[PDB]
């Protein structure tokens, strides 16, 4: 359920702009968290304040795909989103 | 004017209460909203309140309120079983609230 | 065990009570402190000894000890009244809000 | 009572270092507003608050050469009146 519909609205070759759907009202979580790495084989994490639906992951290599997940504060809401993209 | 901002301090404190139990782990970003604004303007409230008020008498009815507004809110919003026991009760609570206000 | 940590999470509602009187509206720093981490003692030992406790016996004691606590200390401390009229008031409300949350 | 002795610790063509004394623990409050502009000048007076757990502050983006009147207030004015300074940077 939340939250939802995890895409990339702009993407360079060494940063993507990541968004969601942070459901509505009775939804809206107090955070999230987003991780990013590569899909192969540490990695690294930030999390943003639940009223913001958008997110920029910068310093990523180019060339190498990227598994990029967006979890809510708990399992209490709908399972988290995972998307791979090769920058 | 010390009386009306207790009563509406705790009015403030029944609402963030239930705001509590509606966001889960403080993680609902609406309820948990409700729960902080409300807390820091009922505490804001009744610290004004308790400048010109008695501390035994503003924490009695502060506290006093939000117990009562939280039976009101209970039996109106939630189907809350009404007894004649929690009736009297609810009466000695409004009887006190009142008899210490004409007392001031 | 957890019937004495919920008297002390009732004995620190009537500390940030006092600091709260002190305070003169989150004014003056430290009873302005004082009450900030007396009720975050409370809140956190309340939920403790609610984790075994009922939640119904468990506020009707939290609240009673801090009720009754705010009300001795203020007639003691600041001076406060102590009319025939008052103390019977103060138990009615006392015991109607001890009432409610105990029956719940 | 408070704020008491307001002095200039360190002072730059735009800024001012400002200190004060808080008073005993019991005189402390939880917040100071400070309140800056040039004296006698058209301007109204900019004005930000500091935790009241600090006895200093720092007024940053001031003209160079302009006389200022710095004021450090209480929450309330019940303890003590305010109390003010002349600087010019
Ligand atoms: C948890 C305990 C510690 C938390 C304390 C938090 C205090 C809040 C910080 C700012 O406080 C407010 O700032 C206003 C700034 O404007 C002040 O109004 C002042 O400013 C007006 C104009 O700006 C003046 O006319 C008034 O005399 C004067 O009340 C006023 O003092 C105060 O409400
Ligand atoms: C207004 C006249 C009646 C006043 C008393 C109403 C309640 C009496 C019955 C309470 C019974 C509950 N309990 C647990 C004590 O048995
Ligand atoms: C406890 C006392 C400290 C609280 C300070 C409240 C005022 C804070 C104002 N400001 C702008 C510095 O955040
Ligand atoms: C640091 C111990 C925890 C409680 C905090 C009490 C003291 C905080 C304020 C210190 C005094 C502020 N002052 C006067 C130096 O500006």
């Amino acid at each position: 359920s939340v939250p939802t519909k995890l895409e990339v609205v702009a993407a360079t070759p060494t940063s993507l702009l990541i968004s969601w759907d942070a459901g509505h009202w009775w939804e809206w979580v107090t955070y999230y968290r987003i991780t990013y790495g590569e899909t192969g084989g540490p990695v690294q994490e930030f999390t943003v304040p639940g009223y913001s639906s958008t997110a920029t992951i910068s310093g990523l290599k180019p060339g190498v795909d990227y598994t990029i997940t967006v979890y809510a504060p708990t399992s209490d809401y709908g399972s988290p989103i995972s998307i791979n993209y090769r920058t | 004017m010390a009386w009306l901002i207790l009563i509406i301090a705790g009015i403030f404190e029944v609402v963030w209460a239930i705001a509590l139990k509606y966001s889960n782990g403080f993680t609902r970003l609406i309820p948990s909203m409700i729960t902080l604004i409300g807390m820091l303007i009922s505490f804001y409230l009744l610290s004004q309140a308790t400048k010109t008020l008695p501390i035994g008498t503003a924490y009695a009815i502060w506290t006093g309120i939000g117990a009562l507004g939280a039976v009101i809110c209970g039996i109106i919003f939630f189907k809350e079983p009404l007894t004649a026991l929690r009736i009297v009760f609810m009466i000695l609570l409004l009887t006190g609230i009142i008899g210490l206000k004409a007392t001031s």
